[PDB]
RNA sequence: CAGAGUGUAGCUUAAAAGCACCCAACUUACACUUAGGAGAUUCAAUUGACGCUCUGA
């Protein structure tokens, strides 16, 4: 009840190779998630050529630097833009 | 054929056992920056600001 | 004080000088002390192109600027300037330029981090290297 | 190489636990789920002696 002191107990809303290219992709991901940094989207792009992409937003330089490093620790890469080498990938950021 | 999964499911288990070890290599590579960093910064506040504030940006 | 220090990487292999001949047979890094009227990156370009000959790139702060008067400072056996001084650290990429073994260094080597040398220690430590690394 | 803090596997008003973690399958991928996997009281009688962190030389 409103006047009682239990009142917005309930209260809830307001906490509320192209193979090789994907496994990639996928290990990225899972970096992400380990690094805590937000994967918004991915997609499937279309001799053949097969592109990946893993959408990140916001980190600071530092721990960005250190997350490139670990990217560039094959195919390739490309996000100031930072292209890399050993299908493809392209992880576009949003710092 | 049966002693030929007994194979595979071997091999799989020697598979995991070793990600799992590269993984945490990884990770203890990570902490040694991450204090590298921390130590840094700290470093460069003692020191100088203006280059601190630089390295910041 | 201020001491720039570069670390420049191909094929997993880090690089290594030795200017004043006849004491450093020893090797380190490529830099000097700082540079007043310049910026830090820049700064470090300059001192590479000094030694190395080359046009660089400096990525940024990887996550490493060392310190070192901290952790194992300069050694006082020997007349050796030892004053507080600030080891900054840069990750870099070079673009293309030869180099030259002339004025202020007698060689110039790419290696493992695993095969490391003698050392110095006052401006780069094995371990400190091991941790950079890392 | 002299001191101080100590010292359960990543981490805990845990006491060999629970969280974390890894592999496969489902998954575009993540996530969930289902199968599996691996891990520890640094060591000798509350005391001492090996390992770190930190400060000196």
């Amino acid at each position: 009840y409103k006047t009682k002191p239990t009142h917005g107990i309930g209260k809830y809303k307001h906490l509320i190779d192209m193979t090789l290219a994907e496994s990639y992709a996928q290990y990225v991901h899972n970096l992400c998630n380990s690094l805590s940094i937000k994967v918004e989207e991915s997609y499937a792009m279309p001799l053949t050529t097969h592109e990946r992409v893993v959408q990140i937003s916001g980190l600071s330089a530092t721990f960005a630097e250190i997350f490139l490093e670990i990217i560039q620790s094959g195919v390739r890469l490309s996000v100031x833009x930072x292209x890399x080498x050993x299908x493809x990938x392209x992880x576009x950021x949003x710092x | 054929t049966f002693e030929e999964t007994e194979r595979r499911a071997l091999l799989l288990k020697k598979w995991s056992l070793y990600k799992q070890q590269e993984r945490k290599m990884e990770r203890d590579t990570i902490r040694a920056m991450l204090e590298a960093q921390q130590e840094a910064l700290e470093e460069l506040q003692l020191e100088s600001p203006k280059l601190h504030a630089e390295a910041i940006k | 004080d201020r001491t720039s220090l570069n670390r420049k990487l191909d094929r997993n292999l880090v690089l290594l000088v030795r200017e004043k001949f006849g004491d450093q047979d020893v090797w380190i890094l490529p830099q000097a002390e700082w540079q007043p009227g310049e910026t830090l990156r820049g700064t470090a370009e300059r001192t590479l192109a000094t030694l190395s000959e080359n046009n660089m790139e400096a990525k940024f702060l990887g996550n490493a600027p060392c310190g070192h008067y901290t952790f194992k400072f300069p050694q006082a056996m020997r007349t050796e300037s030892n004053l507080g001084a600030k080891v900054f650290f840069f990750k870099a990429l070079l673009l293309t330029g030869d180099f030259s073994q002339a004025g202020n260094k007698g060689h110039h080597v790419w290696v493992t981090k695993d095969e490391l040398g003698d050392y110095l220690k006052p401006k780069y430590l094995a371990q400190v290297r091991r941790f950079v690394s890392d």
